[PDB]
């Protein structure tokens, strides 16, 4: 009779072909950034006082 | 994958056989078979060489 063995062999290593195409994040605008305020202007000014003739 | 093998051999697992000699002599006339005795003794004897068919 002949008995069991092993077939000594092994797997040698080869890397994967994988690659990644390509994609976008998706976002198309960005936060608001701003509010409207009430702003101060004052042009150069000098200051009277008025009369009017009774 | 790339596969790195090496050659393997079995081992046997030969249990002893034997043959039989069926050439006993009745009549001492001829040469065909060998004639017969009472005791047996090793007198150095054996048969031919000759490769099993397996």
């Amino acid at each position: 009779s002949v008995n069991t063995a092993n077939a000594n062999l092994s797997i040698n290593t080869s890397s994967t072909g994988i690659s990644i195409q390509s994609a976008s994040t998706g976002l198309t605008v960005t936060s608001n950034a701003g509010n409207g305020q009430a702003f101060q202007h004052d042009q150069p000014y000098l200051v009277f006082r008025v009369f009017v003739k009774v | 994958h790339t596969i790195n093998q090496t050659p393997h051999s079995h081992s046997i697992s030969d249990p002893g056989h034997a043959h039989g000699v069926p050439f006993g002599a009745a009549v001492d006339n001829g040469n065909n078979a060998f004639d017969t005795g009472g005791s047996p003794y090793n007198n150095g004897i054996g048969t031919t060489q000759n490769q099993t068919g397996i």
